[PDB]
RNA sequence: CCCCACUAUGCUUAGCCCUAAACCUCAACAGUUAAAUCAACAAAACUGCUCGCCAGAACACUACGAGCCACAGCUUAAAACUCAAA
């Protein structure tokens, strides 16, 4: 059949299947890209904590955080850990338009899990707080 | 008896035919550069169309090939221009060869 | 005297003043099929009548229906409802190219 | 005038919703409403979770209630909705058959804005 | 929060190709505006300015839709000289 | 100026305050596109009628007087000395 970008419906059936979990059942890894550091957590279906990983809890401080590289580097290690526990494929919710909004998501790929489908969640307020004053720089 | 101007306009071809868009006319071929044609259909400005790959061998001067009018000028007036910019050619689509 | 001259008259090839697709059709709130056909499938917002083609008073009445509908709970709000994705395609927006 | 009651009712057995539909309908008629027509939309899941009178709902039936009561009676029975609590929400609006659609004639097309600028030469 | 999760901007990923599945919803986002939106919201914009910059942008859209127009226009002109030496 | 924390304040009710580059710096109504169209620039040039307002710069969104729920306020608004420019 022909591919669909659009996720299948929890209610409806379908007969996608990765490694014989339903995409209901596929554990999530949530990327936090900030502009200043990435935050990378891996949830299993049930919201079950499986593996947490960041720029500063992979070696870097201060300024260096806030690059892809640094993203990067977390995202292998956040793999690391979600691969002990035997996960393999992946849902992409990534959050913030930080520089590791990508790289994040190659240190996943690199560090042995497979991406399936990629959700964007940044918080957009529909009118909500108002936000810090302009820079005068 | 002299026939007067609006006799000749009135039964002049060009405007019996109304609407030029959509119509089916046949044009000479008078002037080619490379591919491009040159096709006068007896309207003030000539059509410019370019030559078919299918039969283009016999697309020479002087041919007599069937036009598909689609707009006797060309003009557009853009922003802040006084008056419409005009190209001095008509648009035409090509379609064959006219055969008798 | 002379019975050529031109005539004052209305334009006889003046084609008929063009109309949107929902010309002469009621838009109503409870339509959710309807309105859904008007949103992104992805993020929800409303196309621009740039998009959506309507004219002035049908892309204002399916501003008004659209918004009535997601806050009586007719129409989701942050993405549009999968049961209708495979309606006719009527906005001029490609996102995949 | 003629109103429209768009109703959304909590997912009941048979005998509860139906009692809700005439507990509804009753209190319009005490408020000197003339109820014309009651339709029904069907149930399906809602599009976004609601949370009413401390409960959590993730489906509801669709009702319409079609009535004539005076300006008046619209703001009594809001408050009437709001203290039922097997009534996922209610709308009151005006009924959309009321109003007439005026004919269009069309699309008329709009020409470039000139005499915008002087026509010096700059 | 109150919504269906993994339905609202989600793009799958065909067969492992992740770089093609994310410009993809990168451009579905920049379509829909919500890539302009964010960078607008991270510091407020106070209503005098953000007329004066919403001002600029439909000047600025005017312009470029009408000279992209023009430019189609005579784009057929392009052509070589028919009448070289003249 | 950059970063962080936090208050007045921004919200609601009631009563005040009466200022703005309150500027589309382009008065209201009825017209005209013809002549000499028109300093420049800006957003083309004008007709009829009425109201408001303006007469070198600075002193001066000031002093005094007066009115005001205003009391470090607002409105109205000078003069002397000085300059040949603004
Ligand atoms: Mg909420
Ligand atoms: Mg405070
Ligand atoms: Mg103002
Ligand atoms: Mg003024
Ligand atoms: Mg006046
Ligand atoms: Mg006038
Ligand atoms: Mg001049
Ligand atoms: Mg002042
Ligand atoms: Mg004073
Ligand atoms: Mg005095
Ligand atoms: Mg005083
Ligand atoms: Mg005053």
């Amino acid at each position: 059949t022909k591919f669909s970008i659009y996720p299948p419906i929890p209610g409806e059936e379908s007969s996608l299947r990765w490694a014989g979990k339903k995409f209901e059942e596929i554990p999530i890894a949530h990327i936090k890209a900030s502009h200043n550091n990435t935050q990378i957590q891996v949830v299993s279906a049930s919201n079950e904590p499986l593996a947490f990983a960041s720029c500063g809890t992979e070696g870097f401080r201060n300024a260096k955080k806030g690059t892809g590289i640094a993203a990067q580097t977390a995202g292998i290690a956040a793999a690391a850990r979600a691969k002990q526990k035997g996960v393999i494929h992946i849902r992409v919710v990534v959050k913030g338009l930080g520089p590791g909004r990508l790289s994040a998501m190659h240190g996943l790929i690199m560090g042995g899990l497979e991406v399936i489908s990629i959700t964007d969640n940044t918080p957009i307020p529909h009118x909500g707080c108002r936000p810090r004053k302009a820079r005068k720089l | 008896n002299v026939e007067s101007f609006a006799s000749m306009l009135r039964h002049s071809p060009l405007t019996q035919m109304g609407p030029a868009k959509d119509k089916l006319v046949i044009g000479r071929i008078f002037h080619i550069v490379e591919n491009d044609l040159y096709i006068d259909f007896g309207g003030k400005f000539h059509c410019v169309c370019r030559r078919p790959e299918v039969d283009g061998e016999k697309y020479q001067k002087g041919t007599r090939v069937r036009l598909r009018l689609l707009d006797l000028e060309l003009t557009s007036r853009f922003l802040g221009a006084t008056t419409d910019t005009t190209v001095l050619e008509a648009n035409a689509v090509l379609l064959g060869i006219q055969e008798s | 005297s002379n019975e050529d001259l031109p005539i004052s008259m209305e334009n006889p090839y003046k084609e008929p003043l063009k109309k949107c697709i929902l010309c002469g059709k009621h838009v109503d709130y409870k339509n959710v099929q309807l309105l859904s056909q008007f949103v992104s499938p992805f993020t929800g917002c409303i196309y621009g009548r740039h998009i959506t083609g309507l004219c002035g008073k049908k892309q204002k009445e399916i501003t008004k229906a659209i918004k009535r509908a997601q806050i009586m709970g007719f129409m989701p709000v942050t993405y549009k409802d999968p049961a209708y994705l495979k309606d006719p395609k009527v906005c001029n927006i490609r996102y995949r190219e | 005038p003629r109103y429209e009651l768009a109703l959304i009712l909590k997912a009941m057995q048979r005998p509860e919703t139906a009692a809700t539909l005439k507990r509804t309908i009753e209190a319009l008629m005490d408020r000197g409403a003339i109820v014309r027509d009651l339709e029904n939309l069907g149930e399906r899941a809602l599009p976004y979770r609601i949370s009413a009178h401390s409960q959590q709902h993730n489906r509801g039936g669709y009702f319409l209630v079609d009535f004539y009561a005076p300006t008046a009676a619209v703001e009594s029975m809001v408050e009437h909705l709001s203290r039922d609590i097997d009534v996922i929400r209610g709308n009151i609006v005006k009924h959309p058959l009321t109003q007439e659609l005026k004919e269009c004639e069309g699309i008329v097309p709009v020409p470039l804005a000139e005499k915008l600028y002087s026509t010096k030469k700059r | 929060a109150k919504h269906l999760k993994f339905i609202a901007r989600t793009v799958m990923v065909q067969e492992g190709n992740v770089e093609s599945a994310y410009r993809t919803l990168n451009r579905i986002l920049t379509m829909d505006g919500l890539i302009e939106d964010i960078k607008h919201r991270r510091y407020y914009e106070k209503p005098c300015r953000r007329r004066q910059r919403e001002s600029y942008e439909r000047c600025r859209r005017i312009y470029n839709m009408e000279m992209a127009r023009k430019i189609n226009f005579l784009m057929r002109k392009n052509r070589a000289d028919p009448w070289q030496g003249c």
